[PDB]
């Protein structure tokens, strides 16, 4: 007989077993080969979208740049997807956008912004995704990149004392002008050094932004890679970015700076406002919209002249400080990356080539890299490629929905004339109305025509719609019901990996959270604790006392048992069975089991002298890998290192230190000597110190001030 | 003793290094929060199975040498090995077992009350289950989506910032800023935790970091099913969902969610002080708001800094705030109901129309709350234009649907005119003409024929079918037989919307707070409760109210 | 700046007049009627493209066996386990050897064989290996194996002359997989994994926690009964190998990189005696189903070489990746005779991140779990009655198709197929599925869309259509999906034609 589970969809509603369809249960996909691929098609599939032949050549470049706005060499495939936005119409729906919502919308948002930004220090720049180092030409984690950055500022021209984004931003432009820049560089001789470049190649290694090939990415065969952006271009990202998330907060329509739990209300009462909005005669229907290369279509260049738009009135300080972030993605460097290999019929011999040596074997690749390529040679360079245009994935998530959002904002009278809904970033939800069935057609249609009027293309494959009743959002799927799914949040319930009490007890939090917002049945939960329990009791190589199992941990507790009599209110790390349960979620392990603990057992367990919702008895440091000390990578440590001591240090002399952070006019040294001074004379004072030890400390404490004037 | 010498000498080390000398230095102590940060511990690419890559070598965790030496034994018991000599940190590498033996065998005594009262916040949130029966059943619930509840609530919770002072001088002296604010106004809170957590100097860190959390309620966006109470937030999860349910909950709570309440009638009552006397309405009251002084289960606390910095914004509370510098926007008040703002905007505008009268022409969609009643409603040109109840009990969607009427404001509005003239119209306090919305609102709110007039003045007709669970009855009923019109119920309750934002301006003389250039929040008085009881609190100055003898 | 602005316009300044003073007429109107005549965009319906040309399907050698393991066919060799022998389950093997498994040994002449003789050499190694230790002695036979290869490199630097000179014939070429047909073995396969195995449970579950009468007794004996049907299937079996067995070779790449090692593949379980009568007690022990072996290469891909037990005869069309050989004969027996064992060797790759999933197949049960449970209080809550024990045994789920019939089984056991279903999803994931599913939801949704009359709509169904069959290349699972939804579409077609049926 033919098992056939799809069968079980007939009778019953799909939007309750949609989780099933969805196969995360399982790993997800994983990068093979070169990247350069991928990378290259997307150049030609930008230009190309770019749908404009006008070109000019650069001042600066002496390379043609492709500028194309208002612009249209139209093709006869219109609805294939556009890059071309009319900037007219668009400011159009940024007015039409504020006069719907307030007059001063922008002023405001753009203020709160400003506050926001002036405040902050530049340290916080550290926070984020990882980033291009320039210095070492590679990808970094954001802190050790901006590291770099600054202490290369620091050894070229002398010390950075910003401590402000502003001044942040200021040395950054400073740095343009600068014809000589110095690195910390190593170069190993059969070690660390001071390498310097010249403005002209500093300029592109700033604009320049570094491919990732995908790797987390779920549920696409082909690789959709991410692009991390250089330090230098960063703040100004995030300028741009707090301002639009300003903006987007405001708005209703808005499924982007609001997310989880509250995405999912946001929908409810936007749906019963339609539904108490309609006439008798007026017809409601919906349609979940997908867009395809959402990030492609949109262009930096637009985005200048929004940004231009809103800094209107707010200032003249700041808006010269706003329409920096655009331009250096108007004027952006693409890394090519790994390249090709040639190989002969051998299976024998292969041969390597550089992304900049492509140039060098022309012909000699197969036609189809030679079609891709030959256009791309007018806007290369040496290992990068130049392009104005496209925009680069996830910079401006921000700004994008804004600029969704501005699309369905609001048009001409007709009868019948009505379209709302959300949209965060790519996604967006289109609500229709409409007199007659007919008119329908005519009205999504304007709708498609202004939203491609600007570069937003829905995915004429992917996109679909229906009566109000279904759609589907980010993966949360529609009907009288709300979206019982645990897709989502599956990888995150095995053990986080800090440490034992911490892990099981964040775990437990999980579920819960996940069952109040995610609205998992509590069986499920139930399981869902004795599964992260055992993988706990396993990835910590423990088990329960009554459990035959015998191993390391457990020889141990062969003795431990006679003793203690409440067998059942051990913790689990030392071989206690479960206590907890769904009722007592909130509750952490140790709290549930510490009333019936055997008193011998919790004095002795979380006695704070000892060599040991977050719980406290275990606490430990994992062991970083030997992978990262090994590299060269290490002799740039050297200075990481040298940063650590001290914090070290300080935190040794000021308790507080981590917890408040320090403040007050002073240097780091002062108040060290100075503290150091007054608890050795509280020690000697009263306290059991000796006097000419006293002193001995005073001389070590000056000893230490010649050393430190000297420098 | 040596413990503050090898520190000097590290530091006579590290100034001699001149690359380290010079960032020691430069620029301020600030510093450190960036030095810091250019550290991240190790990569964080795949955290479940670098754990389990972690624990499966048998030495691979750190740990600390001095103390164990100092206790126990470093050998084992059935000959592995469990301890080394070699290696940069000062701290030597061990086996995981052992850790499990010092908890067996280790000697120790008397930790036990240390203990607890660190984590009074977790364990106090044990404490409360115990204390409570249960029921069993299953039902298609339909629960409140979107509230912004305070969850995990303790008494004298607070700000962020404040906290973060009281961390610092509860943990250390030696290093504090001397900050007035809130050790002057607070201190007795000061002392207490002070006294407990000083003197036995363990965990410095940590302690501080638990107590951060065990006065900060954490006030997500949640979905409940009616009871609201902050003490059943904390577990929801056991008492329901979409299809669960469960019962005898409402008692056992902390003595938090009632105080608030009687701050709540505090700031009644001193604002009827700043109502008696319309000479001034902006000088006086801030006087009975620094002068008088709360008693809190535990503690005493200023009534400003309670006020300033409370959770619950009341209609009250927002009038008692509005004379501080406290910026609690996203709140609108209207006699007992609550409202929020949701769509478009228009201006002010004035119109003289027989029983003048300030009439707003705004397309705005708004939401409204009520006691057991939630509704979504939309005004056009002075007129309702869009209409859906979520309520629960009858006479409350009743009560919605008069409400949001009077702040409609139609032409049936004017005219209803049993008395009015006699009484509603001029209000005996020193001669002042009383607002016109809040005059009707009033000879609503006095009978019970009052409210089947204006309930009667909107178009009623006999509902259609497809319309017989939407359609709604004078008396409040789902039958549909005869039912009003622009209006329709909805099985189910209606989703609360949530905005962070912060605004503030000065008020009118007459408790009017023209916020955001307008919008009329304030709703003069709320609720005439002519009323004086008072428990263990504290009045001063001239208060106009007699508890002061010769 | 000032020229990386988008208008006729250059210097900033003009950009920065036209933003700063710009007012918008109603032009927009007949700029977006213009748009839309040069649109033509598609006004789609439902009706009239309800056909969907069905599902297309790839054309070719039918698809092979793709999970690292094999289910149906593989054999176990029974073994009742001590607390401390067991224990270092890297001893269980050399436990095992002492008993039969020494006597087995294969023919040089093998059965639909690509590398015989290797792997022959290799058995020999192993179990040469197990006598004395569980590691293969070996430098040189390890970097061939690891081959059955290296590629010398060479410097474009001393290379621009052998371009001058072409020798070594220079060339670049990347490949592509070959398509594959929907498969017929997978049918009998979901069929056995289906059905309850005579030995009790494989998957090690925790105990269960203290319980309150109100919502603990619910879930508790809710996962009681789940996880005593799911634990007696031969899904569970194969759950069990493959957490045991992958947990096996994650510990052995810690303990010795770059070393050849011989881990076991192994599955326990306690087999239960409900005869009524007090036994000596319900059997417990582990069962083996054959030898695997690691070979650490490349960080990145570890290569594992697997061999299984078999009573069965091999079938070329599924098991083309398998080479097969004659071992002997085992003994099989019942009573209320030995059939000949067949060897099946094959190689293949391990990404850590595959160890790591597939270690963690418990999870496959939770995502059931939901799925299942979900059903019984969306019901019972109508009611607003305890239908949970009610709903399981009378609710009706449509699980395939006999005799041309429309067949369905009760929910406790139709869990089964979902349980298998999940378990499926975790082996055979590859980004062809992934693609597969997050497009077929878009199908699905269009489905009930007709089923509740909702009068849908899709833009570009060959669009569509031709994603969903770009995804489909050589997936056992993903094919066979696509198939079922074929018969899926069909058999709603017939019930209520918003679809076509050829």
């Amino acid at each position: 007989m033919e098992i056939n589970p799809y069968l079980m969809f007939l009778n019953n509603d799909v939007t309750s077993l949609i989780s099933t369809t969805y196969p995360y249960t399982g790993p997800p996909p994983m990068s093979h080969g070169s990247s350069t691929k991928y990378t290259l098609e997307t150049i030609k599939r930008t230009y190309d979208y770019s749908r404009t032949s006008v070109e000019k050549t650069s001042k600066v470049f002496n390379i043609p740049r492709r500028k194309f706005c208002n612009c249209l060499e139209d093709k006869d495939e219109l609805v294939k997807p556009t890059g071309n936005v009319d900037i007219s119409s668009l400011l159009g729906l940024a007015e039409m956008m504020e006069k719907r919502m307030g007059e001063g919308f922008f002023k405001h948002c753009v203020m709160e912004a400003e506050t926001e930004i002036l405040k902050m220090h530049f340290s916080r720049l550290t926070e984020g995704r990882q980033t291009y180092d320039w210095t070492s030409e590679r990808n970094m984690p954001a802190a050790t990149a901006l590291q770099l950055t600054v202490d290369a500022i620091k050894e070229t021209e002398g010390p950075f004392k910003g401590t402000t984004m502003l001044e942040y931003c200021n040395k950054m432009i400073e740095m343009l002008d600068w014809k000589e820049i110095k690195f910390k560089k190593v170069k190993t001789v059969v070690v660390m050094g001071i390498d310097s470049i010249k403005h002209d190649e500093f300029l592109i290694r700033a604009l320049t932004i570094n491919t990732m090939a995908k790797d987390g990415e779920r549920g696409k065969l082909q690789r959709r890679a991410i692009a991390t952006p250089g330090m230098i271009v960063r703040p100004f990202s995030k300028i741009v970015e707090t301002v639009a998330q300003k903006i987007c907060e405001k708005l209703k329509e808005s499924g982007l700076p609001v997310g989880g739990n509250e995405k999912k209300a946001k929908l409810k009462t936007t749906v019963t406002s339609l539904n108490a909005r309609m006439n008798s005669d007026q017809f409601a229907v919906n349609i979940t919209g997908d867009n395809s290369k959402w990030n492609e279509c949109q262009q930096p260049e637009a985005y200048l002249a929004l940004l231009a738009y809103i800094t209107k009135d707010s200032s003249d300080l700041m808006k010269d400080l706003c329409s920096v972030a655009p331009v250096l993605f108007c004027n952006k460097f693409v890394k090519l990356g790994q390249g090709i290999r040639l190989s002969n019929k051998r299976k024998t011999k292969e041969v390597i080539i550089k992304a900049e040596k492509m140039g060098k074997y022309k012909n000699l690749m197969r036609e189809e890299y030679k079609n891709l390529f030959e256009p791309l040679e007018k806007y290369i360079q040496k290992d990068v490629c130049f392009l104005p245009g496209g925009m680069l994935m996830g910079m401006f998530n921000m700004l994008s929905t804004v600029l969704g959002v501005s699309t369905l904002c609001y048009e001409l009278k007709a009868k019948g004339c009505f379209w709302t809904g959300l949209q965060s970033s790519d996604d967006f939800v289109l609500f229709a109305v409409a007199s007659n069935w007919s008119n329908i057609h005519w009205t999504i249609r304007r709708f498609n025509a202004v939203c491609k009027l600007i570069g937003i293309n829905m995915s004429l494959e992917k996109s679909y719609g229906s009566l109000p009743e279904l759609f589907e959002f980010t993966s949360m799927f529609f009907d009288g019901e709300f979206v019982s799914n645990l897709a989502m949040e599956l990888p995150a319930f095995t053990t986080a990996g800090v440490n034992e009490g911490v892990d099981f007890t964040a775990a437990m939090s999980i579920i819960k959270t996940n069952m109040i917002n995610n609205s998992l049945s509590p069986s499920t939960a139930l399981m869902a604790l004795r599964i992260c329990l055992q993988e706990f009791r396993a990835t910590y190589r423990v088990h329960p006392w009554d459990s035959r199992v015998k191993g390391g941990r457990m020889k141990i507790i062969n003795e431990f048992i006679k003793t203690i009599e409440n067998k059942d209110g051990l913790l689990i790390a030392d071989g206690g069975k479960l206590m907890n349960n769904i009722s007592t979620l909130h509750i952490p392990e140790e709290v549930l089991k510490f009333e019936k603990m055997d008193e011998q057992y919790r004095n002795r367990v979380f006695n704070p002298k000892n060599p040991f919702a977050v719980v406290s008895t275990h606490s430990f440091r994992t062991r970083a890998n030997r992978t990262l000390l090994n590299t060269d990578m290490r002799a740039m440590m050297a200075e990481e290192k040298r940063y650590q001591m001290v914090c070290d240090m300080f935190k040794s002399v000021f308790e507080s230190a981590d917890i408040n952070p320090p403040i007050g006019a002073m240097s780091i040294g002062e108040a060290i000597e100075e503290k150091l001074l007054e608890r050795a004379k509280m020690k000697r004072d009263i306290g059991a110190i000796e006097d000419s030890e006293y002193e001995e400390i005073k001389d070590i404490i000056r000893d230490a001030k010649k050393a430190r004037l000297e420098s | 003793m040596s413990l503050l010498l090898t520190i000097a000498k590290e530091y006579k080390r590290l100034c001699q290094d001149a690359k380290a000398a010079q960032m020691m230095t430069v620029g301020t102590v600030s510093n450190y929060t960036t030095f810091k940060k250019w550290t991240t511990s190790r990569k964080e690419k795949n955290p479940s199975l670098r754990m389990r890559w972690a624990m499966s070598s048998k030495f691979p965790i750190i740990a600390n040498k001095r103390m164990l030496e100092e206790a126990q034994i470093p050998k084992e018991h059935n000959n592995v090995a469990l301890w080394e000599d070699t290696e940069k940190r000062d701290h030597v590498l061990a086996s995981a077992s052992c850790i499990n033996y010092w908890n067996f065998c280790g000697p120790c005594v008397n930790n036990s009350e240390v203990i607890k009262e660190v984590y009074k916040s977790r364990f106090g949130r044990l404490e409360r289950r115990k204390e409570i029966m249960w029921k069993e059943l299953r039902f298609t619930l339909v629960d409140r989506q979107r509230r912004r509840v305070d969850t995990q609530p303790v008494e004298q919770r607070l700000r962020t910032g404040e906290i973060k002072d009281l961390q610092m001088w509860t943990l250390f002296e030696d290093e504090a800023p001397l900050a007035s604010k809130f050790i002057l106004d607070n201190y007795g809170l000061v002392k207490e935790m002070r006294s407990k957590f000083a003197n036995k100097p363990l965990n410095k860190e940590v302690v501080a970091h638990m107590l951060e959390k065990q006065f900060n309620p954490e006030s997500r966006f949640l979905p409940v099913f009616g009871a609201i109470r902050p003490e059943r937030m904390e577990l929801i999860h056991a008492l329901g969902g979409e299809t669960w349910i469960q019962e005898a909950n409402t008692a056992g709570i902390s003595n938090v969610d009632q105080r608030k309440n009687d701050i709540r009638a505090v700031c009644r009552k001193v604002c009827l002080a700043a109502n008696a006397s319309i000479m001034n309405a902006k000088s006086k009251l801030v006087e009975y708001i620094k002068s008088t002084s709360m008693r809190i289960g535990e503690t005493e606390r200023k009534l400003e800094e309670l006020i300033l910095e409370t959770d619950d914004v009341s209609p009250e509370v927002t009038l008692c705030k509005s004379a501080l510098g406290g910026q609690l926007g996203k709140t609108l008040s209207f006699g007992p109901m609550l409202l929020k703002k949701i769509s478009g905007s228009g201006v002010k505008v004035k119109d003289t129309v027989y029983i003048q009268f300030e009439y707003w022409s705004e397309q705005e969609e708004f939401y409204g709350e009520y006691k057991s009643a939630t509704a979504l409603f939309s005004r056009k040109e002075r007129s309702l234009e869009w209409i859906t109840i979520g309520g629960g009990i009858n006479e409350d969607r009743k009560r919605l649907l008069a409400m949001c009427m009077i702040f409609c404001r139609d032409g049936d509005y004017f005219k209803d005119a049993p008395a009015t003239i006699t009484m509603a119209d001029l209000s005996t306090k020193l001669g002042r003409e009383i607002p016109y919305q809040y005059v009707m609102m009033n000879w609503i709110q006095k009978s019970e024929d009052n409210l089947e007039a204006l309930l009667y003045s909107r178009g009623i007709v006999e509902t259609n079918p497809g319309k017989m669970g939407s359609s709604m009855g004078i008396d409040g009923s789902k039958r549909a037989i005869k039912s009003l019109r622009a209006v329709t119920i909805q099985s189910g309750k209606i989703d609360m919307p949530e905005s962070k934002e912060k605004i503030h301006l000065e008020l009118s003389d007459n408790l009017e707070a023209f916020d955001s250039s307008g919008r009329i929040v304030a709703t003069i008085l709320d609720l005439p409760s002519d009323k004086k009881v008072t428990f263990q609190d504290v009045s001063f100055q001239h208060p106009d109210l007699a508890v002061l003898r010769d | 700046r000032d020229e990386s602005v988008p208008l006729p316009f250059q210097t900033y300044e003009q950009m920065k007049d036209y933003c700063e003073k710009f007012k918008g007429n109603p032009r927009e109107l007949a700029s977006k009627v213009s748009q839309m005549q040069s649109n033509i965009k598609l006004p789609i319906k439902h009706y009239e493209q309800n056909k969907f040309r069905q599902i297309r399907l790839p054309k070719g050698p039918m698809a092979p066996y793709t999970h690292k393991f094999l289910m149906e066919e593989a054999w176990m060799f029974t073994k009742i386990s001590d607390p401390e022998r067991s224990r270092a389950g890297e001893i269980l093997i050399d436990f095992f050897k002492k008993g039969n498994l020494s006597a087995i040994r294969p023919k040089d002449k093998p059965l639909q064989g690509k590398y015989p003789i290797h792997y022959k050499n290799l058995w020999n190694q192993i179990k040469a290996a197990i006598a004395d230790r569980t590691m293969v002695i070996n430098e040189n036979d390890h970097s061939e194996f690891l081959g059955g290869r290296a590629s010398k490199k060479i410097p474009e630097i001393s290379l621009t002359q052998d371009v001058i000179t072409t020798e070594g014939l220079k060339q670049s070429e990347n490949k592509l997989p070959e398509p594959r047909s929907f498969p017929r073995w997978f049918n009998a396969e979901w069929m056995w994994a289906i059905k309850d195995s005579d030995l009790t449970g494989w998957v090690p579950m925790a105990e269960y926690p203290p319980a309150d009468n109100e919502l603990e007794d619910y879930a508790e004996h809710l996962n009681k009964t789940m996880e005593g049907v799911l634990q007696g299937t031969n899904c569970a079996r194969e759950m069990g190998k493959c957490i045991l067995t992958v947990g096996a070779l994650m510990t052995e790449c810690r303990l010795f990189p770059g070393k050849i090692k011989v881990v076991p593949i192994y599955a326990r379980s306690k087999e239960r005696k409900s005869m009524q009568e007090g036994l000596p007690v319900p059997s417990e022990m582990d069962c083996l189903f054959g030898i695997c072996v690691k070979s650490k290469s490349h960080d990145g891909m570890y290569t594992i070489i697997t061999f299984e037990f078999s009573i069965r005869e091999p079938n070329l069309e599924k098991h083309q990746k398998y080479t097969v050989f004659e071992a002997g004969h085992t003994t099989v027996r019942m009573k209320k005779r030995e059939v000949p064992l067949y060897l099946y060797c094959r190689t293949t790759a391990l990404s850590k991140i595959k160890n790591d999933w597939l270690s963690k197949a418990r999870r496959c049960f939770i995502t059931t779990m939901d799925t299942v449970e979900t059903i019984c209080l969306r019901e019972s809550a109508k009611a607003e009655e305890n239908l949970v024990e009610k709903t399981l045994n009378e609710k009706q789920m449509w699980i395939g198709k006999k005799n041309g019939e429309l067949i369905a089984q009760p929910l406790r056991e139709a869990l089964r197929v979902q349980l298998v279903q999940q378990f499926y999803f975790c082996i055979y994931n590859d980004s062809q599925l992934e693609g597969f599913c997050n497009e077929q939801k878009k199908i699905l949704m269009a489905l009930e869309g007709d089923k509740k009359n909702k009068s849908s709509f899709g833009f570009n169904p060959e669009g569509l259509l031709e994603k969903i069959e770009e995804c489909l290349i050589n997936n056992p699972m993903c094919l066979f999906m696509a198939q079922r939804l074929n018969e899926l579409v069909i058999e709603a077609s017939k019930r209520g034609a918003k679809f076509f049926k050829t």
